RNA sequence: AAGCGGAGAGGUA
């Protein structure tokens, strides 16, 4: 698209992520429910390993879940089941 | 009681947005809809 | 964005820095970081700082009165004790910088980040979700600056001279950059008529099918323009494929083309032109030469003469009254008759005299703030007062504010405030309740499927033919056609269809209808909807506030009641300004 | 005026008071 | 009950609620906030809740 | 004294022809004297040459359309007033195209004279269908800035020598910006940042290089007033 | 506030009371103005609340029946000549007379100009009839207003509202510490500062014989001798500081009625409740959008408008059962660091500076089943600070009278000065409003072509719709007295000056005077005087014909295209300032029946999350934010403790619970004879009665209902 | 054509502490971006020197009386707000003043050490009667810019010490005026006149000449591109 | 290891 480098809490931008789900209220649930699993991966990481895995992509210098939960939605590397 | 619910409805849209128009307020007549329609949904019992 | 202070913001976060303050083994336990978070050590502000970052906030302004009274930001630390707020968001909260204060709040889990970020982002929310108009556009001071840019003077600095004989053309010009640099040296103005040659702005629909007609492929196809170089640098804000304007921005201007661009682009688009129309407002707003001084505020220059001619016919009536042929009533009312065509009288010589560049009509004219009336007012002849009762009191301010009212006339004129002031402290209540009434009424009625396969509709009537042979649009079609799913086909002559059932009723379609020689529609409505519980989404049709097909899950009768009264409470608040 | 050390503070006024306050 | 109750005329609903012996299913907006569970519009229907995330079989497979 | 934070300038390559320069961090109060005295001295203050005039035979009278070509003398103005050229000769210099035939008629055929070399030989100028020839005249000096259409002095002689305007600086478009930065617990400094965009002749590097060295000139004259006044040090490199 | 304030208080007429009217059902004709008010209450001055229409003040010259009727005094006019006696008169009278107007064309000699005057008829109408059956007259203008009204200068080119509004704000301006006074002003400042009461006038002649900076002796001609004291730093009602200063020499001479010391808001006998202060007109930048400031950094380095503000501490030692509580050194186990201040027997050092968290006198009660002992000294709460002014000590020892049970009281007075900054508030006598946006250093405002910058920035799209136009009047005004002028009368005197008082056609620089209320300068006076100004030391004229300048650009140098207005401007600063107004919170004290949070600042209080956010929240859609602003945000005893740990140990936040208030609800029913219940889904109602559950401790420190000790 | 001419400096004087700068001839449009620069750099970062203390004998805080002394201490404060003086020393030095009697104590009766000079001898501080004495002890820095008070439990100080605020630029005002010679010919250039009044406390030459060493200073920048 | 309810009055948006 024709905009200039989105900055914080804009990037990605809504329009491309709002093309991978069928409503504005599912793209809240998959992106909790994924910063859920990171979180739960993170916090345990010294004891006996956990089905969750994640992050899938490369994370920043400190990222909190949910940016990584966003870019991982973009980059589709995830598939979701509507229920 | 003489026309019909459709009068009745037309009616009462009509009236309402009157009022807002001579002021120059705009609302689309979809949101005064849902309160009319919620205005009709009952009948009196006349032989049980 | 916003701004906090780093007092709130190191209030507001205290578990998190505690938390990284462990982490990173500033502290030994978690008694020992609350104590140092209580005495505000040096160690507790270099972990602020990373530990807000990406976590947005809720700003909340009361009364609420309908959705977009909360929203959500990022937060910045800022030194000081005051929230800062941006420009463009005053619309929705209705907040100005006299004493105002707001609320914030901290959403704590997942799923409330999410939708604070997602949902409730001020860089989603710009349309109003009642009529649909954009919210967060140019007011104020930017409409000024913008107005004053892209305005053409005849007779300015360096204008295009088409002459001949010794200079061919003096005044064409190769580049906007050649411009800029003529108009650094004095030698050209913003606001006079000359020739460029554009090559990076898309040229309008006329001249594009003239000269290039199969597609202006713009990143190096040239054409040569006939505008203002106020024009050109106001165009170069607007997204890369959007045709040249070349007009004068007034209010009504500015906001078709914002519409235009919420329609047809992305919400980032829409987001980040905003900001740059605030931007170069802000900047020529201060270079726009509006100032106010008593030199400023001219006057009619044959109000005695009118007045005189006016009192000569009210001493005919009393002396008429006197003698004994006329009764009260028709005294008052004559005297009534003659003040206010009087009144009208000297507000037209006024407007008459004005020139064209004072700031005191400027400002008006250009759609910023005010109307005539007040003008009138201040530099012509107040009229005609009213009593306690509400009449009209025979005897007029016959003196502006401008030379000064009386003792008596100022006595008689505080009659008309006390009312305004005491109505709009107790209508509030009665547009409060009758909101509270509203919003327990409808608050079940949600979007629930997504079609009922209904056979049945509402008929808009969507134009009517003219006698003479021809048709005249209906004058509130916006509110009635616009924004709904098409019923049955749309069949003209019984040659051939328009628009198919199930089409939305956008402008094209509106336009086709009108061209092709249908009048009366017919469109699907709550009213007669078929589902046993709330509503279905093709039946209520196209949001308000995202321009799609509504969304299921919505509750669309919160909306409905806080649409409805919304603007009668604000209005009853605003009683004297211009009743409700 | 009528004060034993007011400042002297000159008037625009055109009228005369009869009664002071 | 519930909600007719904090509208208006709390006690006249609550006579007649106790006289006539009435039962409250709690599928609205205002019991659900009352009771404090997730209100039934929005983000709060089952259709969202039930969500099920998973990464895709290549992305797991490739790390 | 010392300011106890030595600013850094950096640099970021856009395009061959276009750069962003970025400084921080400054003082407060010091983005705002030098972003202005750095856009003005890019602008107007580095030398360079452009045509000064035209002659064009056959147009004599009116000034609508030469015969023989598509073009009309606005155009052919236009195309010639955005020629990179440049010389070293400091008296003014007269160059000749001549062209005959069918064909587009382009920059390569200006033929310089010693010392002046055209630095953009694909440049469109004219077209010739209709079995025209081209014979135009133009003089060549040096200056720096804007200098506008001068009026012919000796009208009668030279009648048909058509004066244009002349953009002899090398720099085409300078913009400067001032945000805010950190720096510490102060939040309130100041960073600079610049967008230069040049001709097809020097580059924006070079652009800034030759820009700072006619302001520490200038300055220097204040400075020897007083030698030793106790002024500000930023410090060792 | 200041002493405007203390004398409009009084002098207050209401309506309410008992055996008055109501507040609520009050209605919409008696809150208005009557044809009958003229002369005896102001119609401008009122509240803008719920109480508009139901509070007034006097007027100037109006005075009370023995019945209890309000009179005003009236010149009696016999045969077409006005006379010299007053005679005052009641609404029942003067509606059996005809009443001429106050500013009529007198002839010098007791005749009407014109025989057509406007007169107040029998029912309150104004008409216009001849100059021949008049028998009264208005003894002046400004007898329709009050006392607070009549000190805005070109009050009859305002409008009402806005009147009313600067009338108001006038009695909120906080005292400053230089309190010079207005360069334009009205005729009514000088009596509004005796009769208040806060100056000391000397009560015979006499010649000064002694003055210091706490007394004044006056040794009177009768061989008698007077002195007076002064209170110094005493702190106000409102917590602000009333000062006295003397300002008479060690040999002057003294009458009877003179004043002798200055006040709080006083400038040599004139009330003075602000500062002049150079404006210019203009949109800048941005940052005075939407009634917001722009400020120079002038007013903070020189402390132009600065303030001292005091505060008061209070604590007692009461007996109780099993012993009495002693103020004292030994505290249980603290640090010795933080019992450095306190002196030898308990309270602090006179002179010692203070900071949020610090002990200001120690006492220390008896725990319980010696040495059972707990610590509850007296701090100083959460974002104050200042010096320690006074500490006052009573004891039971001596006997002092105390009430029953308590044997020592100690008071500590804790003072701070107060610069301007963001988010204060700033106003003017015309209705003018706003905050401070920005604070701008002086080399980057605009500047004259002298190079003085200007000081404060006025945006121009508030002036034209609110019909508030005696600010630029006053403003020009403002630039003339402040510059000075000399009107050239060698051939003739001008056709405009032909009204002007002679003494009014030279001034000095920095003249003062006055515009009474309803007759001061028109704009012909004005328009002439704005032509001939003095120039400054060099032969420049700053100002043209206009009273427009043309200034400079402080950022980029480049001069502004056109010329701007520029003047001299009467700003006062108002009680609202924003370090008494910010406030956060993340867990505090917690109510008693309902577990919700305390409201308000005194104690740490949360926000009110009313119904219409709720509504809100619910058109949003937003499901999970509601749910966690109202379960475990507020009320949900055991999710708060849950939630706070995971928050500080990085794990995944909680599924709320039940909250209390639904609790409390059923129990109210339930004891009303009401048998509410909660069923399953198969029948079997639930318990609902809590259980044996976890009952641990974690996290250690307390969440937060009380600070953490070391 | 190109210009051969280049800008000179030079300088008339009007009083003591009053002085003008012409410089020419400059290229057109160039006049007005270089006398803002020269004079945001003169209102800013000239080094000075200023009181940083004051301890009076009786006194322990600011909100307080001194017997026989016509003022309270604030206005003495206010009133010491404005002494102009000036050191060359690198650390705090400390002055003494000492009064009895009736009598005006001025700021001529302040005995400065080695170094330190006071150059307003002559105005007024207070007014003692016949039975109040002043003693007051006064501490002297140097800095620039503007620096508030600094609180006494920050640096660890006694209790009598009364923190004052600061102010260190000599110089008091700057204008300029640019004169265009704008004619036809294409032969432009510009004059710029610059204004400069100082404080009494150092030359109006010498501030022109900080400033200029401070901006070729900063504008080293861009030349180290090379 | 420890407290926080009612009545009235005046203000800000
Ligand atoms: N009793 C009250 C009094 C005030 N308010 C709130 O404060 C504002 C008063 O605006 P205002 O009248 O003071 C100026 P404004 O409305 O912005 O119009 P203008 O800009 O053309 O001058 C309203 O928006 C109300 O929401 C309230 O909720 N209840
Ligand atoms: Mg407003
Ligand atoms: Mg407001
Ligand atoms: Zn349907």
């Amino acid at each position: 698209g024709g905009y200039d480098t989105p900055l914080g809490i804009t990037n990605p931008p809504i329009d491309e992520l709002l093309d991978r789900v069928s409503s504005k209220y599912a793209l809240v649930i998959y992106a909790a429910k994924r910063a859920r699993q990171i979180n739960d991966y993170y916090n345990q990481l010294g004891e006996g390993i956990l089905e969750y895995v994640g992050p899938l992509v490369e994370p920043g210098l400190q990222e909190k879940p949910l940016s990584i939960a966003l870019r991982e939605i973009h980059a589709d590397l995830l598939e979701h089941t509507e229920g | 009681r003489v026309q019909g619910p459709r009068e009745v409805q037309i009616h009462l849209v009509r009236e309402v947005q009157e009022v807002y128009r001579a002021q120059g307020v705009s609302i689309h007549d979809k949101h005064i809809e849902v309160i009319v329609r919620q205005m009709l949904r009952r009948v009196t019992i006349i032989d049980s | 964005q916003c701004g906090l202070p780093k007092l709130m913001a190191l209030e507001l976060f205290k578990p998190f820095v505690m938390k990284r303050l462990v982490d990173l083994n500033h502290a030994q336990n978690i008694k020992s970081a609350k104590r140092m978070v209580e005495r505000q050590r040096p160690q507790v502000w270099d972990v602020l700082e990373e530990v807000i970052a990406e976590h947005p906030v809720l700003l909340n302004r009361a009364p609420t009165l309908h959705r977009l009274g909360i929203q959500a930001f990022e937060p910045m630390l800022v030194e000081g004790k005051a929230i800062q707020l941006h420009p463009l968001v005053c619309e929705a909260f209705n907040a100005d910088f006299d004493g105002d204060q707001m609320a914030v709040h901290l959403p704590l889990s997942a799923e409330a980040q999410a939708e604070a970020r997602i949902l409730m982002l001020s860089s989603n929310n710009i349309l109003s979700p009642a009529s649909g108009r954009p919210l967060a556009m140019p007011r104020l001071d930017m409409v000024t600056g913008l107005y004053y840019l892209t305005t053409e003077v005849p007779g300015d600095t360096g204008e295009y001279q088409p002459a001949s004989g010794d200079h061919p053309e003096t005044g064409v010009y190769s580049s906007p950059a050649e411009a800029i640099m003529a108009a650094d040296r004095g030698v050209l103005s913003v606001r006079a008529k000359i020739k460029v040659r554009l090559t990076q702005l898309r040229p309008p629909v006329e001249i594009e099918a003239e000269l290039f007609g199969h597609s202006g492929w713009q990143p190096g196809d040239a054409w040569m323009a006939e505008t203002t170089l106020g024009r050109v640098m106001f165009n170069e804000l607007l997204p890369l494929g959007y045709p040249f304007v070349n007009k004068q921005m007034h209010k009504k201007v500015q906001a078709a083309i914002i519409n235009d661009l919420a329609e047809r682009y992305p919400m980032i688009v829409v987001a980040q032109t905003v900001d740059k129309l605030k931007d170069a407002g802000f900047y020529w707003a201060t270079r726009s030469g509006v100032t106010v001084s008593m030199a400023d505020v001219l006057v009619p220059p044959r109000k005695k003469e009118i007045l005189d001619h006016y009192e000569e016919r009210a001493d005919k009536v009393e002396k008429q009254f006197q003698r004994g042929a006329l009764n009260h009533d028709e005294r008052n009312e004559a005297l009534v008759e003659i003040w206010k065509e009087a009144t009208d009288e000297v507000g037209q010589a006024l407007r008459e005299h004005y020139p064209d560049d004072n700031p005191i009509i400027t400002i008006v004219d250009s759609g910023a703030t005010g109307n005539f009336t007040q003008t009138r007012t201040l530099a012509g002849m107040k009229g005609l007062v009213t009593n306690p009762k509400g009449e009209f009191i025979p005897r007029p301010v016959k003196s502006s504010f401008r030379e000064g009212l009386t003792v008596l006339e100022y006595f008689i004129n505080t009659h008309g405030a006390r009312k305004g002031l005491a109505d709009t402290a107790l209508r509030t209540a009665d547009s409060g309740y009758l909101t509270r009434r509203l919003v327990d009424v409808s608050q079940d009625v949600i979007v629930r499927e997504h079609d009922c396969q209904t056979e049945r509709g509402i008929v808009v009537e969507l134009a009517e033919r003219a006698p003479d042979g021809t048709l005249i649009r209906d004058p509130y079609i916006e509110t009635s056609a616009y924004a709904r799913t098409l019923g049955t086909d749309a069949v003209d002559e019984a040659g051939n269809v328009i628009v198919e059932r199930g089409q939305d009723l956008g402008d094209p379609e509106i336009d086709a209808l009108l061209a092709a020689g249908i009048t009366q529609v017919k469109v699907r409505s709550v009213l007669t909807c078929a589902t046993s519980t709330g509503v279905c989404a093709t039946c209520y049709g196209r949001s308000m506030a995202t321009g799609k097909l509504v969304d299921i899950g919505e509750a669309v009768g919160i909306v409905a009641a806080q649409s409805i009264g919304e603007p009668g409470t604000q209005l009853t608040m605003r009683t004297f300004h211009q009743d409700i | 005026n009528s004060v034993p050390g007011a400042p002297n503070r000159v008037s625009f006024a055109k009228l005369r008071e009869p009664l002071e306050v | 009950w519930l909600s007719a109750a904090s509208f208006q005329e709390t006690t006249r609903v609550l006579t007649d609620a106790a006289i006539n012996c009435r039962s409250d299913k709690l599928n609205g907006l205002k019991e659900n906030v009352i009771i404090g569970k997730l209100i039934p519009a929005g983000t709060g229907i089952n259709r969202y809740r039930n969500i099920a995330v998973q990464p895709t079989e290549e992305a797991r497979a490739a790390a | 004294m010392l300011i106890s934070q030595r600013p850094t300038l950096s640099e970021d390559v856009l395009t061959d022809n276009r750069s962003q320069f970025v400084i921080e961090p400054l003082e407060p109060g010091f983005g705002y004297t030098l972003g202005n005295s750095l856009r003005r001295t890019l602008l107007s203050s580095i030398p360079g040459a452009a045509v000064t005039s035209i002659r064009i035979d056959g147009v004599l009278h009116e000034f609508t359309t030469v015969p023989g070509v598509k073009e009309d003398v606005t155009e052919i103005i236009l195309n010639l007033k955005s020629l990179v050229v440049s010389s070293e000769e400091d008296e003014p210099v007269t160059m000749y195209l001549r062209k005959q035939g069918p064909g587009e008629v382009t920059a390569g055929d200006i033929v310089p004279p010693a010392g002046v070399t055209v630095h953009n030989p694909g440049m469109h100028i004219a077209t010739l269908n209709d079995k025209g020839k081209l014979e135009v005249e133009l003089v060549v000096e040096r200056g720096r800035g804007y200098v506008p259409a001068v009026q012919n002095r000796a009208s009668g002689a030279e009648i048909g020598r058509i004066p244009v305007d002349s953009i002899y600086s090398p720099v085409l478009k300078v913009t400067y910006k001032v945000d805010a930065t950190r720096v510490e617990q102060r939040t309130d400094f100041d960073k600079l940042i610049l967008d230069v965009e040049t001709k097809n002749s020097i580059s924006p590097r070079d652009a800034l290089a030759s820009a700072g060295k006619t302001l520490v000139e200038l300055f220097g004259l204040a400075r020897e007033l007083n030698v030793e006044a106790e002024g500000i040090e930023i410090g060792p490199s | 506030n200041n002493p405007l304030s203390g004398l409009t208080h009084k002098r207050r007429l209401s309506a309410l009371g008992p055996g008055g009217l109501s507040r609520e059902r009050a209605g919409l004709e008696v809150r208005d103005v009557h044809p009958s008010h003229y002369g005896r209450m102001c119609p401008i001055e009122t509240p803008e609340g719920p109480n508009i229409g139901l509070i007034g003040s006097l007027s100037v010259y109006a005075r009370v029946n023995p019945f209890g009727f309000i009179e005003t005094p009236y010149r009696k006019v016999v045969d077409g000549v006005v006379s010299d006696e007053i005679v005052y008169l009641t609404a029942d009278e003067e509606d059996r007379h005809v009443v001429a107007q106050a500013n009529s064309p007198i002839d010098a000699d007791g005749r009407f100009v014109e025989p057509r005057v406007l007169v107040r008829r029998k029912a309150g109408e104004v008409e216009y009839v001849p100059s021949s059956e008049v028998d009264y007259m208005d003894v002046s203008p400004r007898q329709m207003v009050s006392v607070a009204t009549a000190m805005i200068p070109f009050l009859e080119h305002d409008d009402a509202n806005r009147a009313l509004m600067g009338a108001n704000m006038q009695r909120q301006a906080v005292p400053l510490v230089r309190s010079e006074a207005p360069l334009v002003g009205t005729g009514m400042e000088l009596r509004a500062a005796i009769d208040a009461g806060d100056v000391v006038v000397a009560e015979e002649s006499g010649v000064i014989e002694e003055v210091s900076a706490d007394y004044i002796t006056v040794m009177h001609d009768n061989g008698t001798r007077r002195t007076y004291r002064m209170r110094k730093f005493a702190r106000s009602n409102h917590g602000t500081c009333a000062n006295q200063c003397p300002i008479v020499d060690a040999g002057d001479r003294v009458e009877a009625g003179q004043v002798i010391a200055d006040g709080p808001c006083t400038d040599d006998g004139e009330m003075a409740l602000g500062k002049n202060l150079l404006v210019a007109i203009m949109p800048w930048e941005g940052h005075n959008y939407e009634d917001a400031i722009i400020l120079s950094n002038r007013l903070v380095e020189e402390d132009v408008l600065t303030s001292i503000h005091i505060e008061e501490h209070e604590i007692d030692a009461r007996d109780t059962k099993l012993g009495a509580e002693e103020i004292t050194r030994d505290i249980p186990n603290i640090s010795d660091e933080v019992l450095a201040d306190l002196d030898e027997r308990g309270i602090v050092r006179i002179g010692a500076e203070v900071r949020d968290g610090d002990i200001l006198v120690g006492k220390v009660t008896p725990k319980g089943e010696a040495r059972e002992v707990r610590d509850t000294s007296l701090k100083v709460p959460h974002g104050e600070s200042g010096k320690v002014i006074g500490i006052r000590v009573f004891s039971r020892e001596d006997e002092d009278e105390l009430p029953a049970g308590v044997n020592e009281l100690v008071r500590v007075y804790v003072a701070q000065k107060r610069k301007i900054s963001d988010g204060d508030k700033l106003a003017g006598r015309h209705g003018n409003k706003g905050v401070i946006g920005k604070i701008l250093p002086v080399e980057d405002m605009p500047f004259l072509a002298d190079g003085t910058p200007v000081d404060i920035i006025l945006n121009t799209h508030g002036v034209p719709r609110r019909m508030n136009i005696g600010q630029i009047l006053e403003t020009h005004l403002g630039w003339c007295a402040h510059s000075g002028w000399k009107v050239d009368a060698a051939k003739g005197v001008p056709d405009w000056a032909a009204r002007l008082p002679d003494e009014l056609l030279e001034a000095q620089p920095n003249a003062i005077v006055s515009t009474p209320v309803f007759d001061g300068a028109q704009e012909a006076e004005l328009q002439g005087l704005l032509s001939c100004t003095l120039p400054n030391r060099d032969g420049d004229v700053l100002v043209d014909a206009d009273g427009k300048a043309m200034l400079f650009d402080g950022r980029s140098g480049e001069p502004f295209p056109y010329p701007v207005t520029v003047g001299y401007m009467y700003i006062m600063k108002l009680h609202h300032l924003v370090d008494d107004k910010i406030h956060a919170r993340s867990t505090g004290p917690y109510s008693m029946i309902t577990q919700q949070p305390l409201g308000g600042k005194a104690q740490f209080g949360g926000q009110r999350f009313g119904e219409m956010e709720c509504w809100a929240m619910q058109a949003y859609g937003a499901a999970y934010t509601l749910q966690e602003l109202l379960t475990i945000k507020s009320d949900d005893t055991v999710g708060r403790v849950k939630v706070y740990e995971a928050i500080v140990k990085g794990e995944n936040i909680p599924e709320p619970g039940i909250p209390e208030s639904f609790k409390v609800l059923l129990k109210e029913l339930q004891s009303l004879c009401l048998n509410v219940e909660v069923l399953s889904s198969d029948g079997a109602a639930i318990e609902l009665r809590e259980g044996e559950d976890e009952d641990l401790e974690r996290a250690a420190a307390n969440l937060g209902i009380n600070l953490s000790r070391n």
